């Protein structure tokens, strides 16, 4: 299906497609590789590939081949990684990739309402892009924001504990050139309860408190 | 001895859990972090393991393994190979955000724990494999690591100890199976997040083919506070074999969902009503609960009352604690639909290198969609049970157990719902 | 003493697309001599 | 005495070197444990989970292909738990396997058929729809039909460890894991036709020998190769006074199980 796991050459995605790293990306790559032992430099594949994705927005075959060439790895060892991990985009995506969580901790809290409100506001379907090439909607699994549900992820930022009105606001803002404030759209700032702090409303004790003697 | 419910802030171990104080080094020192770590280090490693043991601290990753013994499988002489410590921060288990909260609001505790456990095991660095969706959290973590390297708490002379230690962060590219000790390591090594078998054991041959000990964020973040205040203090909380202050995450069909620290072996009903605002409609409207994460069997209202939220009680309740992510359902739920979505999640997040999960999880997802519709016959429920049991103990990893268990719970407590769906489908024809 | 009525993690509203890697780069200055197997690679 | 250790197989005792696996011991007492992924010349991989046995006074089952043998372990090859593990793994393998046996050149010499008849059940409770995979095209010698792959990884481990190509892998994850290349690429080495021999399930087959015969017809003549001067040992399959194919033999000193494409 949409995730085919095969690659048939096209004019947009071929080995001759024009990818290359920037002189800054090369130094970041040098550092990354330095974060691993000297004999094991084929472990930088994931960070270098996500880096290329950041530079180019998505991942064409030439990108993987260049990553391999840089790290001196077989390109199939990179195709496998790219296909296995989902954060890696092998088709061009929109300016703002929207990943909606629809697992039960969020579903329970009316996530399909958000999925629909996005289906309508944007004029797309559950896995399509926009003609403007700005939005891209997909369904995904738990994003570690199960308590501030519902929630969605838009290009490395979370927007949590939201509602149709809030997502409508976010979309009206992204279509005006703004980047909203990541975080819950309700009163709470984080996983803290909504009613009020019920666990730690005291001040913290501070250094040397509770320390056992003989240490 | 009894009534392990309440816990004072004097004894809470993750003080900036709600982002109320500065998460940088100023708040860490002002709250009790990076204090006396020099003496902790100049103390022997065997002493740190003695503390981890006399504290009863059991891992929070999802399996109840005692650390001290785990971290003591690694206190051997070196064979000319660098020893490592890999922190597990890839919390993809539905309902779990505690590690996110830690990472982003009190990371210096995690760093100090890396250092302490490293001196305990003989490590040379700490690889913090963090989820890839947590970019801001990883950035805060790297900021903290830079602050620590500048202050001299990690690096060449970590706090002035003659012990040299590095801390590396590593992003994951979004996979739930990379949360296993072994697939974590493969990812770090560059290969797919395909787990490896045991034996070998990470302590013998692990990351980069070297000795390794994987550990959860919470475990390591707690280790220095234990070594500093005392394991006996940590062991006064909770029951005998299971002890400590455990983070909790209460999600779904609850009015005030939240994250909290409490005494283990706490009554679940209290844990909900006191900290959260109770289920939306009232305890009477509670259909069922998942005590731990999605990898834990359901339990219905009947036993949810007198149940203690720890390992052993939940085992005796035909379920498990896991990561302590209480998912609550009320009577307005197609529970079959929730469990089917869980099975679909496990279907997507399977790696695919061992036959049982690969095939049977998609099998069970199809069967579960059918049960949702009701197109099935009630003679297929036992077939599904047998399939689950064929998957359970025949896999390389636990994700097969995690995909098989919620089905067993559903069928062990909500069979009549399935049969009634089948009856309605037969009438509709 | 402090306020304890606000949120002190408001810096992640300013993270760029290249913050993590710039941080790792700046961090390399403090890193430690890495081990070495004795090879450039398994020679795959 | 020389670091050997005593171990049992259904009571029968045998002394095995350390590091020896359960499978090798059960062999040392004449028992052959089922297999779909262990090949005796390739890196170990515990994928098929068909090698599962129970150890006396042990709750779960171990992979005999990868678990080393410990002292005093008794290995129950023909107990209820082992049988049921095998039956489950067969159910799983055949769930998504296509009804292609009468068009599969591997018919009559398929390990899946024989292991289903000898170790698995005789029924299917799969009431769902199977999957399908678009076949590759890796050259004029090896025909790829990947609806029949049981993802054993033998082709990959062979290409990497023995041929030295490292162009085959696994694309994707989950039930949609597609063994093969990610791009169109001819896998034409000089040790390529052996991937045919080590693929148990006809996914990889000889295009020349395609459809030409069935194993029971052939009469097998033990001969040698002459294209080279190595003296590779081969079996010559014939069918009514006609050479149908060339198939290797075993000679641990020369051609353990391999032959060149020029030879076959
Ligand atoms: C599919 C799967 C996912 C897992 N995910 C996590 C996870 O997100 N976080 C975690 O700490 N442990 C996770 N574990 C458990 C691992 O074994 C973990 O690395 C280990 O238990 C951590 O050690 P500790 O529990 O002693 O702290 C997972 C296990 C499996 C099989
Ligand atoms: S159970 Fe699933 S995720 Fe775990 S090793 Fe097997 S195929 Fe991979
Ligand atoms: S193609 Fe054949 S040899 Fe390769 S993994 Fe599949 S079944 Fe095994
Ligand atoms: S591989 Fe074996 S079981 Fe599968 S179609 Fe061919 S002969 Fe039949
Ligand atoms: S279920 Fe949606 S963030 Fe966890
Ligand atoms: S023979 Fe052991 S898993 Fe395949």
């Amino acid at each position: 299906g949409g995730a085919l796991f095969v690659h048939r050459d096209t004019p947009e995605n071929n080995p001759d497609t024009p990818f290359d790293f920037t002189p800054e990306n090369y130094k970041r790559i040098e550092a990354i590789v330095k974060n691993y032992p000297e004999g094991h430099q084929a472990a930088a594949v994931l960070p270098v590939l996500d880096l290329a994705q950041r530079q180019n927005g998505w991942l064409p075959i030439s990108a993987m081949n260049k990553v391999a060439e840089v790290l001196q790895v077989p390109p199939m060892r990179v195709y496998e990684v790219a296909t296995f991990y989902t954060m890696y985009n092998r088709k061009p995506v929109g300016k703002y990739h929207i990943q909606v969580c629809t697992t039960t901790p969020c579903m329970l809290r009316d996530s399909d309402s958000i999925l629909e409100t996005l289906q309508r506001k944007l004029g797309i379907k559950v896995g399509e892009t926009t003609p403007d090439k700005l939005f891209t909607l997909i369904e995904v699994e738990c994003l570690g924001a199960c308590v501030n549900a519902p929630m969605v992820q838009i290009n490395d930022n979370y927007y949590e504990d939201l509602t149709p009105k809030d997502i409508e606001e976010i979309i009206d803002e992204l279509k005006a050139g703004k980047v909203p404030k990541p975080g819950p759209r309700s009163g709470r700032f984080c996983c803290e309860p909504a009613g009020g702090l019920t666990s730690l409303t005291e001040p913290p004790k501070g250094p040397g408190f509770g320390v056992q003697a003989g240490l | 001895k009894t009534s392990f419910g309440s816990l004072k802030d004097e004894d809470r171990i993750f003080t900036n859990l709600y982002g109320r104080h500065d998460w940088r080094l100023k708040g860490a020192l002002r709250r009790g972090d990076w204090y006396k770590t020099k003496e902790i280090l100049l103390k022997g490693p065997d002493w740190i393991l003695g503390e981890m043991k006399t504290s009863g601290l059991r891992g929070r990753g999802g399996a109840g393994f005692p650390t001290g013994l785990k971290w003591s499988f690694m206190n051997k002489p070196s064979d000319g190979r660098p020893k490592y410590l890999v922190v597990n921060a890839d919390e993809g288990e539905p309902g779990t955000c505690k590690d996110r909260e830690i990472m982003r609001h009190d990371p210096h505790k995690l760093v100090e724990g890396c250092l302490v456990g490293g001196r305990a095991m003989g490590a040379r660095a700490a690889y913090i494999y963090i989820r890839g969706e947590f970019y801001n959290e990883a950035s805060n973590l790297q900021v903290a690591i830079r602050e620590a390297y500048e202050a001299g708490l990690i690096g060449k002379n970590a706090c002035g100890s003659d012990y040299d230690f590095d801390v590396f962060v590593v992003r994951g590219a979004g996979a739930y199976i990379c949360g296993e000790e072994t697939a974590l390591i493969e990812s770090i090594e560059g290969k797919q997040g395909k787990p490896r078998l045991k034996p070998p054991f990470p302590a013998d041959v692990g990351v980069f083919g070297c000795p390794t000990t994987v550990a959860n964020v919470e475990t390591v973040a707690v280790s220095p506070t234990i070594c500093r205040r005392g394991g006996t203090w940590f062991a006064g909380f909770g029951r005998e074999r299971n002890s400590g202050t455990k983070l909790f995450n209460i999600s779904g069909h609850v009015n005030h969902p939240c994250t909290v620290e409490e005494e283990m072996s706490v009554p679940l009903k209290e844990l909900i009503e006191k900290h959260a605002g109770g289920v939306t409609g009232g305890w009477d409207n509670l259909l069922a609960v998942i005590p731990g994460g999605s990898s834990t069997p359901l339990i219905p209202k009947s036993v949810c009352e007198t149940v203690l939220m720890d390992f052993d009680a939940l085992v005796q309740a035909q379920t498990g604690l896991g990561t302590a992510a209480v998912i609550v359902m009320d009577r307005s739920t197609d529970i079959v639909k929730a469990i089917a979505r869980l099975i679909e999640f496990y279907k997507h997040e399977s790696c695919g290198q061992c036959t049982p999960c690969r095939e049977g999880v998609d099998w069970m997802n199809k069967v579960m969609a059918r049960f949702v519709k009701g197109d099935a016959r009630p003679a297929e429920i036992d077939s599904l049970w047998e399939i689950s049991k064929q998957i359970e103990g025949h896999t390389i990893c636990a994700l097969g157990d995690g995909a098989a268990w919620p089905v067993q719970g559903l069928i062990r407590h909500f069979r009549p719902e399935l049969e009634d769906r089948m009856q309605r489908f037969a009438q509709q024809h | 003493p402090t306020d304890t009525t606000t949120y002190k993690n408001l810096q992640h509203h300013d993270y760029n697309t290249y913050t993590f890697l710039d941080l790792n780069l700046d961090l390399s200055k403090f890193r430690l001599p890495q081990p070495s197997s004795g090879r450039e690679s398994p020679r795959h | 005495a020389s670091n050997l250790i005593e171990v049992f197989v259904d009571g029968q005792s045998v002394m095995v070197e350390p590091g020896t696996t359960v499978l090798q011991a059960c062999e040392k007492v004449g028992m052959q444990i089922p297999r779909f992924c262990y090949h005796e010349r390739l890196s170990v991989a515990g994928n098929c989970r068909m090698c599962l046995v129970e150890i006396e006074k042990a709750p779960k089952v171990v992979a005999a292909c990868a678990m080393p043998v410990m002292k005093g372990w008794n290995i129950l090859t023909n107990s209820e738990k082992s049988k049921k593990a095998r039956e489950g793994v067969m159910e799983f393998l055949l769930a998504n396997h296509p009804l292609d046996c009468p068009i599969c050149d591997q018919g009559g010499e398929c390990d899946l058929q024989d292991q289903s008849m000898m170790f698995g059940s005789d029924r299917s409770r799969f009431l769902e729809g199977k999957r399908a995979v678009e076949d590759k095209n890796i050259g004029p010698l090896v025909k790829t039909i990947m609806t029949r792959c049981i993802q054993c990884t033998r082709c990959i481990r062979f290409a990497s460890e023995i041929a030295g190509v490292d162009d085959l892998g696994t694309t994707g994850r989950g039930n949609d894991m597609q063994v093969g290349t990610y791009i169109e690429k001819m896998f034409m080495s000089e040790l390529s036709g052996n991937v045919i021999d080590i693929c148990p399930v006809g996914a990889l087959t000889s295009k020349p020998y395609a459809f030409t015969a069935r194993p029971w017809e052939t009469r097998k003549t033990e001969s040698i190769d002459v294209m080279d001067a190595v003296g590779s040992n081969i079996v010559v399959s014939t069918r009514t006074g006609e050479v149908m194919r060339i198939l290797p033999r075993m000679h641990e000193d020369i051609n353990e199980e391999w032959i060149s494409d020029k030879t076959r």
